[PDB]
Order: C-alpha cells, then sequence, then structure tokens
C-alpha cells in the first residue's frame, strides 16, 4: 500500500515535469530541426539497420551466470541450517563449477569479441 | 497465552457466523446451518472466508493482507 | 479456483497460441516461449505458497534456471540462422522439406 | 521404463520433495497435512485400482482441503442470501459484524 | 567439435534420459528432458552446415514448445492433488496435455513433420542416435503413466501415425526420410498396443531399435545416402546389400523374420481386449511400408544398377573402420523368431 | 478484499496479449518487463517476496540481452508497433477482447470453462488463518535447497556448465 | 618442485590476480575441514529454539526429562555463554 | 455430512490479560519460570487433542495463573516494573539490549520480594514433561478402519505347467 | 503392467532368490543350441564383412561369439521360465481364493447334450 503510493507519487511527480516541459515554453517546430543529428550532415543510412554485436556469446554467458547468482543468493539463509557440512559442500560445488564455466570459456576464447 | 487467546477468539467467531446464518438462511428449503463440508468429524482449521466473511472490508483486509502491507 | 488462477492460465494459454502463430521473426516467437516460462513460474508459486509446501518453494527457481538454459540455446540457434541467412526469419528454414 | 535405484540403493533423490507429509524444514506443516496423511495411511498397500476405490473419502476430504470449492460454493450462496435480504431491508447485521465490538485480545 | 566436448555431450544426452527413466518426481522427469534437449542440440550440429543449423532449430523449437507443454501438465497435475509423483493423473486436461506433450517429442502424428525434416537435415551418426535414444525417453514416461491414458486419443494419435509413416515412405526417395517415415510408423504401433500391455510396447521398442541400428549402421557403412547412391553398393560390397535386403524384408514384417514378433504379440494382445477393427486395419496399412521397403530392395540388391568408372579404384581400396556390433545387429534383427516367449522375462 | 490480486492478474494477461501479438521484439521485450513486474507484484501479495524480487530481477537481465540480439539480427527498416500492422493490432484486440469476455463472465457468475471450473470470489478468502512465527517459511523453503536438495544442486550445476560448453560449441561454426 | 617455483614465480609476475583468486579459493575449500569450530557453529544452529517446545506426557520412566525448565536435567548452553 | 459442534458464548468468557505486548515481553522469562506448569499442560493438550474445542478449561487456567502473576508483581513490583516495560516500549524491536539496568532493578526487586530466580540462557526452551490426569486420545486423528491388505504369496515355487502356453511352443 | 509392482519385487534383480528352486535349463536345451546357433551365424557375417575367408578366419573370434551367446541364452532362459512359473503361481492361487468367480460345472455327457444337427448337401 505504501510501496504502491509511493511508485504513483514518483510516476505523477515525473509526469508532471515532462508535461510542464512541453507546455510552458514558446515552440517552433520545422522539418530542418527536428532533422537527425549527425554532426551537420545528413545520415547515409538508417538507424534501424541491424548493428553488428561484437560480444554476442558473453550476452549467452551473462544469462547463465545471472541465473547462477540467483541460485546463489538464498545463501544467508541456508546458513541457520543444522546440516552446515552439506550446505557448505553445495555451495562451493556451485561455486566451483561456475568457476569451472569461466574457466573453460576463457581458456577456449569466449571472452574475445569478434573482429 | 496467545494460543489460548486465539482458540477462543477463533471459536468465538465461528459460533457468531453461525448465528447469523440461522438468521440469514432461515427460508432457505434445503439448508442445514453448521453443516460441514467434510466426511469427518476431525476439527479443520477455518480459512479466512470462513472466519472474516460476514464482517467489514477493513477488518477483512487486515487480517488478509494487513501483515503484507506493513513497511 | 480462484479468478487469479483462471487469469494465469489464460496468460499461458495466449504465450503458447503466440508461439504457435510465427509471423516474421524468431526472435518474436523466442519472446513468446519466455513468456509461457514466466507464466508458469507465477502458477507455480502460486499454488505452493497458498498451500504451504514449504520444501517445494525451491521448484520455481530451478524451473527459471532451465528456461535461462532453454533462452541460451534459443539465442545461440538464432544467432547461427542469421549468420547464414541475414535475417532471423522463419521463411529461411525451408531448405528441409516433409 | 521405472528402473526404481533409488529403491535398490536405498537413496532419497526426491522422494522427500514429493509429498508435503514429509520432512519439512523446521516441522512446517503442510495446510492439508492431516488430510494428505489420512489418504496416504489409508492407500497405503492396496494398489492404485482399490485405493481409487476405496480411499475416495479421505481424498475428497484432501481435494476439498486443498481447493475449498463446496466451502466457498456455501459462502456465496450465504453471501447472496444475506445481499438479497439487505436489498429488501429483511435483515440487519449486528454490531459485532459491522464492526462497533471490541474483539477479545 | 573436440572428441572429449563430443563424448561429454554424448553422456549428458544418456544422463539426461537416465534421469528420466529412474526418478519419481515431475520435476526431475521434466529436468531430464531439458537436460537432454541441451545436449541434444550441438550433436545434430556437429557437421556445421545451413541444412545442420535449420534442423537443429525446427528440432529445438518442438521440444521446447513439448516440454513447456508438459510441465504446465504437470502443474495443473499439482493443482487438483497436490501430489509430485509419477503416477495415475487425476485431472483429464492435465492427462490430455501430458499426452500431447510426449506425442510432439515422439514424433506421433499430427506432430510428425519434424521428423523427417530434422532427419533428412541431419547425418546418418545423429540421425540414428535421434531416432533411437529420443523415442527411447519418452515412451518410458508413457508406460509410466499408461493406466491414466486416455485409449482414444492414444489410439487415434497411433493410427494417424501409421497411416502417415506409410504414406510419406512411398513418396519419400531419400534414404533419411524413409527411415523417418518408417520410424513414424513403429511408433504409432508402438503406442497403439500401449494403452494394453507395456510389455509388448517394450517388445517393439527393442525390435525396433534393433532393426533401426542395423539399417543405419548399414547405410553408414556403404556411405549411401539416397538410392542412386545405395544403387552403386552392389559393385563394392555386394555382402552389405544382401544383409540391407533382409533387414528390409524383416522391418517390413514378413515371417519368419524378427520384424513379424512385434505386429504378431500387439496383434494377438489387442484382440484379447476385443479389438478387432483395430488390428485388422493397422496389419493391412503397414503393406505400404513394405512396398517402399521392398521399392529400396529391388534398387540396391535384386537389381543391378549402372556404376561409373571410379568404382574400379574403390575395389582396389578397403574399408578401414569397423562398425561396433553390426554383425549382432544384423542376427538380433532377422533370426530371433524362435525366441519370442523371452517376452516374458522382459515383463 | 479491494481486488488488487485480480486487477494485478489482469494486467499480467494484457502484457501477454501484448508480447503474443508479437509488434517487435523491442515491443515485446518491453511487454514481457511489464508481465514480469506485475508478476513479482501477484506473488508478493500472496506472500513470496523472494520469489517474486528474483523472477523480477532474471526477466531484468533476460530481456537486456533480447534488446542487443534484436538491435543487431532481428531489426527492419520500421519495426511494428501494435497499431502499425492489421495483423498485430487484430491479435491485440482478439486477446484484449477475450480477456474482457472471460473477466466480465466470471465477476457476474461462477464461470465454468470448458476446461476448468472457476468460482468468483474472494482471493483473500482463499487464504490460510494460520501464522508463523520469527521466520518465512517461504525463506527456509528456499534455503532447503542446500540442505534438502542435494540431487537438484548437483543436476542444476551439471546443466548449467553444459550449457557453457553447449552454447560455445553451436556458435562455432567452421 | 623447480618447475613448481618457476611457474608459481612467473604466474606472480603475470597473472597476480588469477594466483590471489586460487589461494583465497583453496584456503576456503580446505581450512573448515580443519577447524575446531565447525562442531561450535553446528551446536549454535541447532540451539536456536525457532518453534515450541512441545512437552512430552510423562510416563513416570523418564529420568532425563526435566519437569521444569529450571531443573539441572536438560540440554545446557553455559558451554555458548562462555564463548 | 454433519453438523459441527461449536461451544456457546457462555463458556468461551474468560477475564482477559489487557497487557500490552511491551509488558508481556518484560515480564517473560519470570513468566515463564513461574506459570510453567499450567501452560505446559494447556500445550500438551493442545498438541494431543488438535481440537481447539478440548482444551478450553486448560485455557482458562492458563488465563488464571497470567492474572495470578500479574497481581502478584503488581503488589511488590510495581514501579520498577513499570520503569522496566516502560524502557522496552520505546524500541521499535522491543530489545532487551536496551534496558539492562531497568531490568536489573526489576530483577533485584523480585528476588528479594518474592524469591524468583530468572532462568538462564536455553532454559525455557527445554523440552520438559507434564503429569496429566487426562486419557491419551486414542483417535485425535477420527481415522476411518483400513481397508484390509491383498493377501501375501504363499506356497513355493513349482515350474509353470506344460511350459509357456505360447502357441505352438512346447517350452 | 500386469506384474511390475508384484508384491516382494526387488527392483532391478534379473533373478530373485526364489527362483533357486527351479529346475535349471539342461546345457543341451535346444532354445540353448539356438542361441549359439545364432552366435555362430554373427561370427560368419563379422568374417563376410570384414572380407576374411567366412568358414576359416577368426576361429578365436568364432567361438567368443558362440560362447558369449550361449552365456546370455542361459540366464535369460532361466528368468523367462521363472516369470512363467511365477504367472502360473499367482492365477492358481487366484482361482484358489475366488470359488465363486471360478466355479465346478456338473459334467453332462453326449447323451444329455442335444446338439442340433445342421446336415451337408
Ligand atoms: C570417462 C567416461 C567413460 C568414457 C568411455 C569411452 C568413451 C569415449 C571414447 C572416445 O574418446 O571416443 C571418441 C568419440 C568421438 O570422436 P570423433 O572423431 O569426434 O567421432 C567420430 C564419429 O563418431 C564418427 O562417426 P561413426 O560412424 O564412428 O559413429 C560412431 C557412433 C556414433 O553414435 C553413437 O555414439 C550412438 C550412441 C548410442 C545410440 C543408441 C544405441 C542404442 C540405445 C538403445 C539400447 C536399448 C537396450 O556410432 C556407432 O558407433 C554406432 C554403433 C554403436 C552403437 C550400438 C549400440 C548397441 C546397444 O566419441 C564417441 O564415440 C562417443 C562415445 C560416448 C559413449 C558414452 C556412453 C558410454
Ligand atoms: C505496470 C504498468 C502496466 C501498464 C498496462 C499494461 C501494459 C502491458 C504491456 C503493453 C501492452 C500494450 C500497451 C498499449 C499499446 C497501445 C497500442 C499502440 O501501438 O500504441 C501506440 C504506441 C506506439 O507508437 P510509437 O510508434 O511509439 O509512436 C509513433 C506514433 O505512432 C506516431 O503518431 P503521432 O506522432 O501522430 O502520435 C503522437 C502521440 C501518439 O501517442 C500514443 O500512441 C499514445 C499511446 C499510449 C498507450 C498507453 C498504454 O504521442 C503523443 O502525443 C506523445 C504523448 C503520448 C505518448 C507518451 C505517453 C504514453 C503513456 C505512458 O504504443 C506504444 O508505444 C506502447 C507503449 C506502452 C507503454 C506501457 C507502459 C510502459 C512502462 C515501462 C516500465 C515498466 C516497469 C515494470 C512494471
Ligand atoms: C556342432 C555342435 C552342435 C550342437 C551340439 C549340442 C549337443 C548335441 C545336440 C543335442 O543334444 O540336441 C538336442 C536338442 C533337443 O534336445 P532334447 O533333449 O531332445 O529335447 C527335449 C526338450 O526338453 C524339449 O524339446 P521339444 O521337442 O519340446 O522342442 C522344443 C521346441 C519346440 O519348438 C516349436 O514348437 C517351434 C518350432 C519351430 C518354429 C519356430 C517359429 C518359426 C521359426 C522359423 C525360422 C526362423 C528363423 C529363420 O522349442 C525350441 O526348441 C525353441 C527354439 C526353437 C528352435 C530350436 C532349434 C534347435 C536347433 C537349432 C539348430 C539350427 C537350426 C536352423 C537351421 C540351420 C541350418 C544349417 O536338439 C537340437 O538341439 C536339435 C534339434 C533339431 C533341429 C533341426 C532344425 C529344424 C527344426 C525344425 C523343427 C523344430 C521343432
Ligand atoms: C525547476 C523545475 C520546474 C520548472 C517549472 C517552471 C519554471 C519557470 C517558472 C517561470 C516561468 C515564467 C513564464 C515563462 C513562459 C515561457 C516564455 C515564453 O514562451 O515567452 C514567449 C511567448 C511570446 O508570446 P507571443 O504571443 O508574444 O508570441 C507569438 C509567437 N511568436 C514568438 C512567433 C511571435 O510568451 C508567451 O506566450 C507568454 C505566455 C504567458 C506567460 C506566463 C504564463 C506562465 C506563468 C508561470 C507561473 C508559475 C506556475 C505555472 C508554471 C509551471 C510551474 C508550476
Ligand atoms: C596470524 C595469522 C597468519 C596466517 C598466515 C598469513 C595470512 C594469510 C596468507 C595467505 C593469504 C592468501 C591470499 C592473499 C593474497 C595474496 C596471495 O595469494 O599471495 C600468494 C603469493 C604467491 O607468490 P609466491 O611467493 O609463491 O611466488 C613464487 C615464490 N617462489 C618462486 C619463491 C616459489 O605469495 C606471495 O607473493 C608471498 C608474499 C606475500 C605473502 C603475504 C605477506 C603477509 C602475510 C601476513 C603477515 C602478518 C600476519 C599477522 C601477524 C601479526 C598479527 C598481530
Ligand atoms: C559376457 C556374456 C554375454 C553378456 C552380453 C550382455 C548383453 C545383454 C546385457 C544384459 C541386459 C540385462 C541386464 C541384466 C542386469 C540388470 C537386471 C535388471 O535390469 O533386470 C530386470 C529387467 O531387465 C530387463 O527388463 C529384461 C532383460 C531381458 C531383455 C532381453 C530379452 C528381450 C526379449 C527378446 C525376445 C526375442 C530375442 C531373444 C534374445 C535373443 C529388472 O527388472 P525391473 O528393474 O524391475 O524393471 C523395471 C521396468 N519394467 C518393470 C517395466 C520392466
Ligand atoms: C601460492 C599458492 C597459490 C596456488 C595457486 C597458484 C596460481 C594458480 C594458477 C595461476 C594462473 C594460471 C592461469 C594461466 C595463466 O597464468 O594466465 C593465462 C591466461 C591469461 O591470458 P589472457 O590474456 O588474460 O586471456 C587471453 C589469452 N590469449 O589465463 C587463462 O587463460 C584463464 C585460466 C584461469 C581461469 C580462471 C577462472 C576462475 C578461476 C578462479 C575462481 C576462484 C578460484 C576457484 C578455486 C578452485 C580451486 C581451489
Ligand atoms: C557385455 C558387453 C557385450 C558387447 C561387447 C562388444 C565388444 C566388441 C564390439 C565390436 C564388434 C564385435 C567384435 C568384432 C571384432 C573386433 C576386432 C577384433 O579382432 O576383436 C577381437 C575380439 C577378441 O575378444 P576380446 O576383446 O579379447 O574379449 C573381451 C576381453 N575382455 O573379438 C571379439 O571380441 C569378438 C566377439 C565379441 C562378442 C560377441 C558379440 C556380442 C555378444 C553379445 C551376447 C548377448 C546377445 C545379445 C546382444 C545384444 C547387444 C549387445
Ligand atoms: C569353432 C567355431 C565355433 C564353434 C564352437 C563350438 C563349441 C562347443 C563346445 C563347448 C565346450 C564343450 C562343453 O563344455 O561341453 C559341456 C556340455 C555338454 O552337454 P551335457 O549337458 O554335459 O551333456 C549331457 C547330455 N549329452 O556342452 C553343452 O551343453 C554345450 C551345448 C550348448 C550349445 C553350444 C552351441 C551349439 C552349436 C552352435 C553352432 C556352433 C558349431 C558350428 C561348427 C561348424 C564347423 C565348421
Amino acid at each position: 500500500m505504501n510501496i504502491m503510493l509511493t511508485l504513483l507519487t514518483n510516476v505523477t511527480l515525473a509526469s508532471l515535469l515532462v508535461l510542464i516541459a512541453f507546455w510552458l515554453p514558446q515552440l517552433n517546430a520545422y522539418s530542418e530541426k527536428t532533422s537527425p543529428y549527425e554532426c551537420g550532415f545528413d545520415p547515409m543510412g538508417s538507424a534501424r539497420l541491424p548493428f553488428s554485436m561484437k560480444f554476442f556469446l558473453v550476452a549467452i554467458t551473462f544469462l547463465l551466470f545471472d541465473l547462477e547468482i540467483a541460485l546463489l543468493l538464498p545463501l544467508p539463509w541456508a546458513s541457520q541450517t543444522n546440516n552446515l557440512k552439506t550446505m557448505l559442500t553445495m555451495a562451493l560445488f556451485l561455486l566451483i563449477l561456475l568457476a569451472a564455466s569461466l574457466a573453460y570459456e576463457w581458456t577456449q576464447k569466449g571472452l574475445e569479441w569478434a573482429e | 497465552l496467545f494460543q489460548a487467546e486465539k482458540d477462543r477468539r477463533v471459536l468465538q467467531m465461528l459460533r457468531e457466523n453461525l448465528e447469523e446464518e440461522a438468521i440469514i438462511m432461515k427460508d432457505v428449503p434445503d439448508w442445514k446451518v453448521g453443516e460441514s463440508v467434510f466426511h469427518t468429524t476431525r476439527w479443520v482449521t477455518p480459512m479466512m472466508g470462513e472466519l472474516y466473511g460476514l464482517r467489514t472490508n477493513e477488518e477483512i483486509l487486515s487480517a488478509t493482507y494487513g501483515f503484507i502491507w506493513y513497511t | 479456483m480462484p479468478l487469479v488462477y483462471m487469469n494465469i492460465i489464460m496468460a499461458f494459454a495466449i504465450a503458447l497460441a503466440g508461439l504457435l502463430m510465427y509471423r516474421s521473426h524468431l526472435m518474436s516467437s523466442l519472446l513468446c516461449l519466455e513468456g509461457m516460462m514466466l507464466s508458469l513460474f507465477i502458477m507455480s508459486t502460486l499454488i505452493i505458497l497458498n498451500t504451504h509446501f514449504t520444501l517445494a518453494n525451491m521448484m520455481p527457481i530451478i524451473l527459471l534456471v532451465f528456461a535461462a538454459c532453454e533462452a541460451a540455446l534459443g539465442l545461440s540457434l538464432l544467432v547461427m540462422v542469421s549468420n547464414t541467412y541475414g535475417t532471423d526469419y522463419v521463411q529461411n528454414l525451408n531448405l528441409l522439406q516433409c | 521404463p521405472f528402473f526404481d535405484v533409488q529403491k535398490r540403493l536405498g537413496l532419497d533423490l526426491d522422494r522427500w520433495m514429493t509429498i508435503q507429509s514429509a520432512e519439512q524444514p523446521h516441522k512446517i506443516p503442510g495446510r492439508c497435512h492431516a488430510f494428505e496423511k489420512e489418504w496416504i495411511e489409508c492407500a497405503h498397500g492396496i494398489g492404485g485400482i482399490r485405493a481409487e476405490k476405496e480411499c475416495k473419502i479421505e481424498f475428497d476430504d484432501f481435494v476439498e482441503c486443498l481447493l475449498r470449492q463446496k466451502t466457498m460454493k456455501r459462502l456465496s450462496a450465504i453471501k447472496r442470501q444475506r445481499d438479497k435480504l439487505i436489498k429488501e431491508g429483511k435483515y440487519t447485521p449486528p454490531p459485532h459484524h459491522l464492526g462497533k465490538e471490541d474483539p477479545r485480545p | 567439435m573436440n572428441p572429449i566436448i563430443y563424448t561429454t555431450l554424448i553422456m549428458t544426452v544418456m544422463s539426461g534420459t537416465m534421469l528420466v527413466m529412474i526418478s519419481s518426481h515431475w520435476l526431475l522427469i521434466w529436468i531430464g528432458f531439458e537436460m537432454n534437449l541441451l545436449a541434444m542440440i550441438p550433436v545434430l550440429m556437429k557437421n556445421f552446415n545451413p541444412r545442420a543449423t535449420e534442423a537443429a532449430t525446427k528440432y529445438f523449437l518442438t521440444q521446447a514448445t513439448a516440454s513447456m507443454m508438459l510441465m504446465m501438465a504437470i502443474i495443473i497435475n499439482l493443482l487438483y492433488s497436490g501430489q509430485w509423483t509419477i503416477t495415475k493423473m487425476f485431472n483429464p486436461v492435465a492427462m490430455t496435455m501430458m499426452t500431447m506433450a510426449l506425442a510432439m517429442k515422439l514424433g506421433l502424428s499430427p506432430f510428425h513433420f519434424w521428423v523427417p525434416e530434422v532427419t533428412q537435415g541431419i547425418s546418418l551418426q545423429a540421425g540414428l542416435l535421434l531416432l533411437t535414444w529420443q523415442k527411447l525417453a519418452p515412451l518410458s514416461v508413457l508406460c509410466q503413466i499408461s493406466q491414466s491414458i486416455n485409449p482414444n486419443l492414444m489410439l487415434t494419435m497411433a493410427m494417424l501415425s501409421i497411416l502417415i509413416g506409410g504414406w510419406g515412405g512411398l513418396n519419400q526417395t531419400q534414404l533419411r526420410k524413409i527411415m523417418a517415415y518408417s520410424s513414424i510408423a513403429h511408433m504409432g504401433w508402438m503406442t497403439a498396443v500401449l494403452p494394453y500391455n507395456t510389455t509388448m510396447t517394450i517388445l517393439n521398442l527393442l525390435i525396433y531399435i534393433t532393426m533401426t541400428l542395423a539399417m543405419f549402421m548399414l547405410l553408414i557403412h556403404s556411405s549411401a545416402t539416397t538410392t542412386l547412391s545405395l544403387s552403386h553398393t552392389w559393385n563394392k560390397m555386394p555382402v552389405i546389400t544382401s544383409l540391407m535386403m533382409v533387414t528390409l524384408l524383416s522391418m517390413g514384417g514378413l515371417p519368419p523374420l524378427s520384424g513379424f514378433m512385434p505386429k504378431w504379440m500387439i496383434i494377438q494382445e489387442m484382440t484379447k481386449n476385443e479389438s478387432i477393427i483395430m488390428p485388422t486395419l493397422m496389419a493391412m496399412t503397414a503393406l505400404l511400408n513394405l512396398y517402399f521397403y521392398m521399392r529400396l530392395a529391388y534398387s540396391s540388391s535384386l537389381t543391378m544398377f549402372p556404376s561409373t568408372n571410379n568404382m574400379k579404384m574403390k575395389w582396389q581400396f578397403e574399408h578401414t573402420k569397423q562398425m561396433k556390433l553390426l554383425p549382432t545387429m544384423i542376427v538380433l534383427s532377422t533370426l530371433v523368431l524362435p525366441m519370442t516367449p523371452a517376452l516374458s522375462s522382459l515383463n | 478484499t479491494m481486488y488488487i490480486a485480480f486487477i494485478l492478474s489482469t494486467i499480467f494477461v494484457i502484457g501477454f496479449v501484448g508480447f503474443s501479438s508479437k509488434p517487435s521484439p523491442i515491443y515485446g521485450g518491453l511487454g514481457l518487463i511489464v508481465s514480469g513486474g506485475v508478476g513479482c507484484g501477484i506473488v508478493l501479495n500472496f506472500g513470496g517476496s523472494f520469489l517474486g524480487l528474483m523472477v523480477f530481477l532474471i526477466y531484468l537481465g533476460g530481456m537486456l540481452v533480447v534488446f542487443g540480439y534484436t538491435t543487431a539480427m532481428a531489426t527492419e527498416m520500421y519495426p511494428e508497433v501494435w497499431v502499425s500492422n492489421k495483423t498485430v493490432f487484430g491479435a491485440f484486440v482478439s486477446g484484449l477482447m477475450m480477456e474482457f469476455c472471460m473477466v466480465y463472465y466470471a465477476l457476474k457468475e461462477e464461470e465454468v470453462e470448458i476446461i476448468f471450473k472457476f468460482n468468483g470470489l474472494g482471493d483473500w478468502v482463499i487464504y490460510d488463518t494460520g501464522d508463523s512465527g520469527f521466520f518465512s517459511e517461504e525463506a527456509m523453503g528456499i534455503a532447503a535447497l542446500y540442505s534438502y536438495g542435494t540431487w537438484l544442486v548437483i543436476v542444476t550445476g551439471w546443466s548449467l556448465l553444459i550449457g557453457v560448453v553447449v552454447i560455445m560449441e553451436i556458435t562455432r561454426g567452421n | 618442485a623447480g618447475r613448481i617455483a618457476s611457474f608459481l614465480k612467473n604466474a606472480w609476475a603475470k597473472e597476480p590476480v588469477l594466483v590471489a583468486s586460487f589461494a583465497i579459493g583453496g584456503l576456503a575449500i580446505i581450512l573448515p575441514s580443519l577447524s575446531p569450530y565447525t562442531n561450535y557453529a553446528i551446536r549454535i544452529n541447532r540451539a536456536t529454539p525457532y518453534n515450541y517446545p512441545v512437552p512430552l506426557r510423562d510416563d513416570g520412566n523418564m529420568p532425563d526429562v526435566p519437569s521444569h525448565p529450571q531443573d539441572p536435567q536438560g540440554p545446557s548452553l553455559e558451554w555458548l555463554k562462555n564463548l | 455430512p454433519g453438523i459441527v459442534e461449536l461451544p456457546t458464548l457462555e463458556d468461551l468468557k474468560v477475564q482477559e490479560v489487557k497487557v500490552s505486548s511491551s509488558v508481556l515481553k518484560a515480564a517473560a522469562h519470570h513468566y515463564g519460570a513461574q506459570c510453567d506448569k499450567p501452560n505446559k499442560e494447556f500445550m500438551l493438550c493442545r498438541w494431543e487433542e488438535k481440537d481447539p474445542r478440548r482444551c478450553l478449561e486448560e485455557g482458562k487456567l492458563v488465563n488464571q495463573c497470567a492474572l495470578d502473576f500479574f497481581r502478584q508483581i503488581k503488589r511488590h513490583c510495581a514501579e520498577p516494573f513499570t520503569e522496566y516495560w516502560t524502557c522496552i516500549d520505546y524500541s521499535g524491536l522491543q530489545l532487551f539490549r536496551h534496558c539492562r539496568k531497568q531490568q536489573a532493578k526489576f530483577d533485584e526487586c523480585v528476588l528479594d520480594k518474592l524469591g524468583w530466580v530468572r532462568p538462564d540462557l536455553g532454559e525455557l526452551s527445554k523440552v520438559t514433561k507434564v503429569k496429566t490426569d487426562r486419557p491419551l486420545p486414542e483417535n485425535p486423528y477420527h481415522s476411518r478402519a483400513r481397508p484390509e491388505p491383498n493377501p501375501e504369496a504363499e506356497g513355493d515355487l513349482k515350474p509353470a505347467k506344460h511350459g509357456s502356453r505360447l502357441f505352438f511352443w512346447t517350452m | 503392467t500386469m506384474m511390475s509392482g508384484r508384491p516382494g519385487r526387488v527392483p532391478l534383480q534379473f533373478l530373485p532368490n526364489e527362483a533357486r528352486s527351479l529346475p535349471p535349463p539342461k546345457l543341451t536345451d535346444p532354445r540353448l543350441v539356438y542361441m549359439g546357433f545364432l552366435g555362430y551365424c554373427s561370427g560368419l557375417i563379422d568374417n563376410a564383412i570384414r572380407r576374411r575367408p567366412v568358414v576359416s578366419a577368426g576361429l578365436h573370434r568364432q567361438l567368443l561369439y558362440v560362447t558369449s551367446f550361449v552365456f546370455f541364452g542361459y540366464y535369460l532362459l532361466k528368468r523367462q521360465d521363472y516369470m512363467y512359473a511365477l504367472r502360473d503361481h499367482d492365477m492358481f492361487a487366484y482361482v484358489k481364493s475366488h470359488p465363486e468367480d471360478f466355479p465346478e460345472k456338473d459334467k453332462k455327457t453326449y447323451g444329455e447334450i442335444l446338439e442340433e444337427f445342421h446336415p451337408v448337401r
């Protein structure tokens, strides 16, 4: 409830700022002013053409490692268990497998951007 | 102590709901007041609908969401 | 069953019908595939939290993990297809016939 | 098809997680622990066919605890009758239901 | 692909299938399916070309959809029962979803198109692994949940599979697509008997796997992927063509070969349950499979097609790699009919 | 009552209708992000704060990669939006109409679909009266992944490592 | 041994970050099995009363079960008190 | 099926303990040490009967012991106790760590006026034993008679008569 | 699954302890001889595929084929016989336990039974 009210307040303040920005000043618009910016000359192509991503593999590895950290996040509560040895073994197992993934990709050149 | 208070409060709300149901569902043709929906005679913990059913929206909301919304 | 479960199952059905009806892009179908697992996550956690199945709380996390593995696999296949054909269009995957 | 390596080797790989009447952390009970226990004990050792024929009462109670369909039907019927009686002014809620009472601690 | 990475991926596929077979928890069964698919995609893409990439993409899309539907069925079953154990499913809607998902995984009609497409896309070794192992897992799940299977849905999909396999195989001229349509028909037979005797399902699975292994290994030995490529094998190694012809006769279900045993046992078992129209239609429709097996046998062994001039150099050279258990697969797929009552040991 | 869970579920369905009408992967990701946040809200109301925040964070991370990929792989000259195309707008309107029809029928009467039976009553009604004490049941059950669930950790970690190997192998080329 | 020393000196001159990472990880794996306080941590976790200690029905043959919390019988946390 | 039985509002009536959570938390260790026996009897009843309706008298006794304990405190150490629970009530988490002086004064007052010794660390959490006259419930779950098990295999194994009997096979 | 889940069944056990009370197959069993024949055929096919003299080459290899087939066939025959004995045991026990379902019927002679006569002409 309080968090919903806080989010509503923040969104309303930002929207009011946008509304004041777009309605208070004097406006003069013409085709030359609203043209896209490319340092004084016209753009040759379109900004919607495909843009090669040289780190496409690091992105996939990021997805996998992000869910690894999702697995790792509940560790502070896992430390209150009576099975401390089993908990410690499995935590270190997950971290060692994450390290193994990083080592494999690093040695197999997955961290190098495409040329 | 809180266990005893909880038992007394739950049973009191159940009895009050039963009395109100008896007053309301008095002309319904096939309706027995206080009938259980379980075959077994073992005590079954009431859900929030059975306790805060015929009560105000304020009490309903406090019971159902007061803890989660309290920050 | 509450109406919340009805809405979650309806969202799953919508995301399933989205996947089965391709338009042109393979990426849009992958996004439909990711929505299905999100609805599965939400439905599973709603069922588990309501019933106080304490030991089952870890199941949605494993569900998310294998959703991530599927998304990674699909993105890898998408980059290979795009390298071969110039676009992620599904019309180019027509070399093999039934 | 099913190779019961767990049963053969005495292992426990997922049988802990199969049911909610099993051992839970900090002895937290399930919502329908008693119903599930009764149904499992009834259906133990008689197979699926006889278990479905004979433990139907226990299973019906278990499903009622799980989904609460008969209870919601009763609650909705009572709510509809109360609203209909209030519409014509034939019913007056008591003060303890209207919020003019002091409950127990 | 590095040999170590390849063998670890093969072991991961096998580990996923074994997890599916040994688990008693629906979540663990789903995990096994996911692990199998994840490690199976690179195996399909092992030899990089656009056809392999397309086949892997189609296989991934189909299997991901099937896994999603399977998890939805599992969750719906949990909603109405609170049970994670794999037994009879407590909701008819969940059972229908599960049947659809497992049929899509197996390639039963009308979920069959990916089977010929992917098999033609991938190499012979990859197709062998695909057909064999990827039929091995979902059928074990179906056998576990057989007592809740809807007979009407299962038998409808089985008859559709038999008909579609026969007709597609009739049209095809590529060996891998022929194998895929044959696989669809055999899956139809197995799932037709499934709601009555899982023992007969297992027997048909074993015989089909043996015949498919022998056939695929003969194709790999002869390096033939089309009909006309296989028509040159009589001028290089006439023994392989003869063994392939006997194996094709066995696959078509002719007595007294080993392909007759599953059809015979399934017809008998279904007749015990007062099914006559279904076994008669199933038996009559297999004549289509026999027809295109016989068409393949005419080209390769019973007639001598023209050869080329470089076959002389091929004569001068010798085959190096030795197929593992090829003679055993040839014998088991043709000569084990007198050993039929061992299905009780299989029980 | 306040019907907060029902309103959030409706918004969840609306976001699904959006990205399943499939305008273009940019707006598909936008709709999926909205649905993830709204589902986080739904499960926060039902009790699971960790599960809600975790699914929200995971989908925020996942959709970040999808943006970079659709910029590179799945872009065209004029990306399609919901009103830009006749097919996309038709599917979006169909989904919204279906959701509105089912919501109205459920609110007006206890709607039994051709698949499942649904009762129009309180999500607050379905809740449980009992309470825990001085610990969170959800947190303890999730933390039981390391004490219990040793097998799950093993299979999950093996799957993640093999996933790294697989993504490296698929994109090898040559 | 000489090869090991040369390898370590080369790594410390080229990848000190990796040398430190492996040293910290190796110590983290090994030290808990040698520490005498792991059992103390387990005992401290077992000694936390998260839920209610439901009493037993006295059969008259339970000499090790206290009749009152302050009776000498029962577990003692005097070890944790001076720790 | 049947009609549930609910106690009337007359026998649910009892003298309530109308102190606040801060007041209860201040006098919690002494309360657990002094009113242990009625509370243990009530908790054993609640866990064995699994029914609120079967342990109402034990709840009445619990309330009576609480009221007697608080009257005994009020008669002798009202001022130190008021200072102590006033200190506890300030904290948002109601921490014992911030009110050690007032706690010391209260413990000194109850040790001299009433001879009360506060329990040490780890004592109130011990599992104790209770002597009661109420019989042990035979069927607390109200279970039914279990279905009779299937008969077990008996006798020794003989070879199958005439073999497999599978069509024309003689073995 | 008829006999899967029969009470007292140990998982993953090819041959239980209760199978030891059955007569083991004779080593000259025709089924064992046929398994040996299958091994011999596999050996000949191996020689033919590898382009060695079919009957002469690889005598040690052919012996290994035959021996392996006879070994596995012996154990397979034991398991098959055990399963059939188990089936008959269960069937007889059920018939004994359900007399009202398997009643003994009074035998009537053909002098008492009347059958319609259908002439062939
Ligand atoms: C700091 C963050 C929040 C910022 C909030 C606002 C900050 C500024 C507050 C003082 C603004 C003073 C007025 C400036 C208006 C723009 C000037 C302009 O366009 O002049 C050219 C134009 C010239 O008009 P014209 O008619 O001569 O020109 C015709 C067009 N040409 C140029 C082509 C010939 O001025 C106007 O149109 C005057 C309009 C009225 C001005 C006063 C109205 C606003 C009063 C503001 C009071 C504060 C509260 C409300 C504002 C929002 C804040 C809550
Ligand atoms: C060196 C000597 C030669 C060795 C060659 C070995 C080749 C075969 C390898 C051995 C295969 C069998 C493994 C034996 C040990 C495993 C024990 C276990 O697997 O046996 C039983 C199961 O074993 C197999 O199921 C049966 C083995 C027999 C299969 C071979 C014969 C198939 C019939 C074919 C008839 C026609 C061909 C005749 C053979 C040529 C366990 O029962 P259970 O765990 O509870 O099964 C659960 C699933 N169910 C209930 C649905 C079945
Ligand atoms: C338990 C595992 C069973 C299967 C193992 C198969 C291993 C071999 C696979 C390759 C194909 C067969 C062999 C062909 C010849 C290969 C080249 C050669 O010269 O091999 C020599 C080899 C000598 O035998 P050797 O290796 O010494 O025996 C094992 C010793 N530990 O010669 C041989 O080994 C030849 C004889 C091989 C054994 C007969 C074939 C399998 C018999 C199975 C019996 C059961 C029937 C059902 C089988 C179902 C499928 C497995």
